[PDB]
């Protein structure tokens, strides 16, 4: 459970990758700009962890 | 109102007796103390680490303890009692609280 | 009169070959001259542990003083899996403590005595290398899922606890080793998937299975039951709410007749109750050292399945 | 069982607690007074030592005589690197702490009853040895050891001092009976409020919380706020409550 | 004395362990 | 402007005091040095490592120490006042501050 | 006349609850009862390291033969974080040491003695659970963010240094742990981040801040200062040149008033000068072993802030 | 007549700059005064392992009572790389056995004795920095690939075997770290790269290169080889084959005229053969201990280089 | 003595690095 | 003794430190 070795580093591992490794998400345009085009992202997915905590993607 | 009984009670008759137990999944704190001149048992109900204790009340045999209560997220809603094994005229004493010792002080839980 | 004193048997088999169907480790017990290479009065030294997560029970074994031949046909088979199983119990019967295959062996023979070494991984081969790839669509029943990554892991199902009306809510795919998979599905289910003794075991967390074992004075305890955590670590609290999160700790004589996932009663003067079991480790030394059992509990508050 | 026995447990636990109380307070006062000074006299005396030992007085420079010191030995160790150093490197050395270790005796029938030792304070002069001389000196050697006191030894060739004692043994041997035995064991101390504010020195006490059961520590406790004695009610109270308020 | 020597080695693992699995909401 | 006790301090006598507190989640450190012939505390206060102290200032009884110094970022915004537990002709002393010698030193904080 | 000896308190309060304002362990001390349960004259065992880095200061601790009923209280709260403060000193006075929550806690009695054991986090729950959510836009002055951010993980503010009149140059978005977001910050711009004993620390590297603390052979002093590397590899370099790089070692009694970001002066024979700390480690037995404190200085080669 | 006594020389010279040409540490052995520090007649305990992987070889050194002068020295240059040099041998010469750079210094002088504690890098400053930015279109010959990256290197070339007339299937970028691509090319070619006192050798596994050594109880062998495997787990077989899989072990006084990469004959009672070497350890205690070495020897099934 | 030490602490690392590397088919 | 043996223990921890985090330009 939490005795192995290697359980550890699985554990961290996955801990890691939570707060980096960002590669692609899904979202919603709020704010655009015509001159030079872009545009502001929200992204739309997100999780609660059973501590009742809940994590958010700011406002790109 | 179908119910159950789910839990049974023992005191060892020390006057400021203390424990955790477990009902209907959660958690609660208690805590017993005797009174000299009332000959009678206090209990406090509460949640673990709590300030204060939620519900304060006086042991009597046949009385439903926490009918005045059922409404607190954090109180249970099953049923406690203490009725006696041996003759019904005995009231509830110090040292004979117990599964044999002629009071059976017993929690029972709704089939829900 | 005798005394009561302690005996074992250790034996090596064939070359452990996987198919296309579950694995056995029982019949690669006969080697091609038939009874195999028992070894039951030299000085031995072990340790093994067993748990319920991802990872394979391992122990570790000492031998010393072994026979030229039987060294020999084990630097033969460097590059192959040779089963081993392991017995121990008192003078009158052994129990199987341990059933896997030699993952390591060295020898070190410096001056008067040389000493043998294995590590040995229960399932190992299976579990880390058994590839997979299925999808579903939604609306699918996640009973059928399970049961289908299960086939693919080929092992004996030792027990399982079907989901019921459980349908998946979006889409799924699976690729990579099968084990992987499942442990994930554990997360998000509340269940706990664990391979032993070649035994698969799926159940669900918080709740446990009779009183199979007692533990009193008269059963060979050795010393009082303390309390110890069931982690290196702290959770935050909202203070799903029936998660473990605490036990107790036990140690006995050695009895390989338990497992992690099993259930005991506690019949102690001061702890008294039913727990589930988390951990185990059997030690032993033959001609000196221990030959206990070291159990760790956990509390249980779920339903009673 | 019946009540009678525990009318009898309570005694054999009240009368045993008692004797924690008479050791236990014993040791603690002796350790809260510092200005006391013990010192012991071994060998030394006729030999122009008694110069120092009228001295002693019986409050303060308290002085303790045995009725018969044997032998006593004194040693100081030293070691050095035992690997050849790299060439002057002379520092390679380190001093331990010197030890002393003497034996002795105590006596039924003493030759000399001189008050100024503090073993004979309150001995009768006629009748040594219903005056229990012996018990006298083992409840003072305890009490000296038990405090830790720093204890200054008078020799016959030099003078000790910041010594400690570290273990001593009595006996009753069926030959020379009516005596003990004595053996002690020191060694070296190498030690490093009301001042003058000309001495006084940047000090430090790290981070503090909340000091002692005060106003607002009795609310964190859940005691109830202590009831203000009404010398006066009428200047405070108008300013008390408006300018400090109220733990709440 | 291999026992004294295990004992030591096994309290470093626990403190490594419980250095990679602390805290988190998971 | 309504304030509330939030900390006591005590004195050990000695003369060149200097220790760290803790005050509305803000940290501080504070050095007591006791004058001979004024036969009175200087109390010195600043930020944790900081050269030199941001305050300086003799302490009297029943005067607000803090109210010429509430503009700057770095000084607590409550309320810090010497008053005798005893009779009120007492003037500060040496070995008479703490909450049982005679003088008590407080601090209390506004309610926001 | 007496002789100086040591002595220390231990103290166990409510659990912890972060709500929505800095966490104070101070408050927490107090149990329902009222006072806490104190420990003075049992022999105690110890080590607590401190840092400057993302990872909280963590301290062991060891306790013989404790009283059933503290095991017993101990044994409840499993789920939850009791609050711990720890005291030390030489018999006139006891300066805190350390100050957290219990992650761990466990006992073992074999036969004779009993042995509690505990593991301690300095702000474990703040820093591994304050999630952010933040983003900005180009022209931002930095020093709007650093606040925005150090607010977010709910612990007092120590000592900050601010930017001045930095501005961003890109938008920024920082999600998860705020913790890893603030070490980022620190790595692009040459400032320190570590928080300690409930205290956020802020500030700049190679730079330091009077004399706080002189040692020397009358301030307890133990051997001669030595010259150690503050690290264990080295790095490639042009031969931000400000950055630490050298450093040395000395230890001293006991003396729990040091942090580590704090300045020392080194009045030896052979060296003399400033340093900045770097590593604290406090170690302690009661009856039998050190009471000594050791530091590992850095040299500084920046303004004195 | 004498006996047979140990000797040994260790050496420290300039710091290591790496520049637009190979490095060789032989050149940095003088320092600015001319002749090196040099350290003969003091006890000295060391521990060296070599190996053929990515990573480089590492070595441990100890050293008693030095002068405070030399410790000066290297209070100095701790932002820098130093060079050293070690030798070993038996009173009549001294073979070089280590040389590289000092990654890590520290000194502890507790009362009685200083020790002085290093840890030494076999070129680990040019492996963990030599950045590369490399491409190639379909048809380009392996064998240009290969030259051109280990050229970016900066390393002497000690030995390589070409591939011949290979060509890349498809297109290929390089960039990082040199050293790590190099080493993924190993594995999808079959052959191993790994540097050696500063020194590249890229062979292909497997093949063997003459006896360049002999081991029997003239050649100072120390005990029976006896078989180890040569990996700590297991690799699942179809039961390139022609990889490694099995292996023996030998030891022997200390020879420093030896290479992981290099071939050995073993001339024993049981054992006669031909074997790869694959790891090595020199230890050393110049009072007391050891002053042997220990190979790990592989067996070998591929064409004879 | 240090000897016996050492053969401990090999012997830790020795399952570690097995606990790391083990099975899989590359 | 537990001193001969918690410096063994130390000194492990510092070559797999060192050999984790070695060389490199960041």
């Amino acid at each position: 459970y939490a005795d192995r070795y290697d359980a550890a580093f699985g554990i961290y591992i996955s801990r890691f990758l939570r707060n980096n490794v960002h590669t692609n998400i899904r979202g919603k345009v709020v704010g655009v700009n015509y001159s030079g085009p872009s545009v502001d992202v929200q992204p739309m997915a997100y999780t609660e962890f059973p501590s009742g905590t809940t994590d958010r993607y700011p406002v790109i | 109102r179908t119910v159950v009984r789910t839990f049974d009670f023992e005191l060892s008759g020390y006057p400021d007796e203390t424990f955790r137990v477990v009902l209907d999944s959660v958690t609660y704190e208690l805590r017993f103390m005797w009174n000299e001149r009332d000959e009678s048992w206090f209990m406090s109900l509460g949640d673990i680490g709590a300030q204060r204790p939620t519900i304060t009340s006086k042991l009597t045999c046949y009385s439903d303890i926490l009918a005045p209560y059922r409404y607190l997220d954090n109180v249970p809603d099953g049923n406690l009692y203490l009725w006696p094994l041996g003759d019904i005229r005995t009231r509830a004493g110090r040292f004979n609280i117990g599964p044999l010792k002629g009071i059976q002080m017993t929690y029972s839980s709704l089939i829900e | 009169m005798r005394a009561m004193e302690r005996t074992y048997t250790l034996v090596i088999g064939r070359p452990v070959v996987i198919g296309e169907k579950p694995v056995n480790i029982e019949k690669f017990a006969n080697t091609s001259k038939g009874d195999a290479y028992e070894i039951k009065d030299l000085h031995i030294e072990f340790n093994v542990k067993k748990d319920n997560s991802k990872e394979p029970n391992k122990g570790y074994v000492t031998v010393y003083n072994l026979s030229d031949e039987v060294v020999n046909y084990l630097s033969v088979n460097q590059r192959e899996s040779l089963a081993v199983m392991l017995h121990a119990g008192y003078n009158g019967d052994e129990k199987l403590i341990f059933s896997g295959t030699v993952e390591y062996v060295e020898d070190d023979f410096p001056e008067e005595t040389r000493t043998t070494k294995f590590i040995l991984g229960d399932g190992t081969l299976n579990l880390t290398t058994a590839t997979t790839a299925r999808s579903y669509r939604k609306g699918t029943p996640v009973n059928s899922v399970l049961n289908d990554l299960i086939a693919d892991l080929k092992l004996p199902k030792g027990r399982v606890i079907d989901f019921g009306n459980q349908t998946l809510q979006t889409s799924m795919a699976f690729t990579g080793n099968a084990s992987q998979n499942l442990a994930n599905l554990a997360k998000n289910t509340g269940s706990t998937f664990s391979v032993q003794d070649g035994a698969v075991y799926w159940t669900k967390e918080g709740s446990r299975f009779n009183v199979m074992f007692e533990i009193s004075e008269e059963g060979g305890m050795v010393g009082t039951p303390t309390p110890k955590q069931p982690s290196s670590s702290k959770k935050l609290i909202k203070a799903h709410d029936i998660k473990e999160d605490v036990g107790m700790t036990v140690s006995t004589l050695l009895n390989g007749a338990i497992l992690p996932e099993s259930t005991v009663y506690l019949n102690t003067r001061y702890h008294k109750g039913f727990y589930k079991v988390a951990e185990l480790t059997h030690r032993g030394g033959y001609e000196t050292g221990d030959w206990i059992t070291e159990l760790g509990l956990v509390e249980t508050r779920g339903e009673l399945i | 069982i019946s009540p009678a026995q525990q009318a009898q447990a309570d005694k054999r636990a009240r009368d045993a607690a008692a004797a924690k109380r008479k050791q236990d307070t014993e040791v603690s006062n002796a350790k809260s007074r510092e200005d006391i000074q013990y010192t012991m006299f071994v060998s030394g005396l006729r030999r122009g030592r008694l110069n120092e030992f009228e001295r002693k007085n019986r409050t303060d420079d308290l002085a303790i005589l045995f009725d018969s010191v044997t032998t006593h030995t004194y040693t100081k160790d030293y070691n050095k690197s035992s690997y050849a150093v790299e060439s002057k490197a002379s520092d390679h050395v380190t001093t331990q702490d010197g030890k002393f270790t003497f034996s002795g005796t105590v006596t039924d029938s003493p030759y000399l009853i001189d008050p100024r030792n503090m073993i004979d304070r309150d001995t009768d002069k006629e009748n040594p040895m219903l005056a229990r001389r012996p018990a006298k000196a083992i409840e003072i050697l305890e009490l000296i050891a038990d405090s830790h006191q720093l204890v200054t030894l008078v020799t016959e060739d030099n003078i000790l001092s910041n010594y400690v004692i570290t273990s001593f043994q009595v006996d009753r041997s069926s030959e020379a009976g009516s005596s003990i035995n004595v053996q002690v064991t020191l060694e070296e101390f190498r030690f490093k409020r009301t001042s003058d504010p000309k001495k006084a020195k940047n000090a430090n006490t790290g981070t503090k919380q909340t000091a002692e059961d005060g106003a607002v520590d009795d609310s964190a406790k859940q005691k109830r706020q202590t009831p203000y004695i009404g010398k006066n009610a009428e200047t405070k109270e108008r300013w008390e409550n408006a300018a400090i308020g109220t733990t709440d | 004395l291999r026992n004294m020597v295990r004992a030591v080695v096994d309290e470093n693992n626990q403190f490594n362990f419980n250095m990679l699995i602390q805290g988190g909401p998971n």
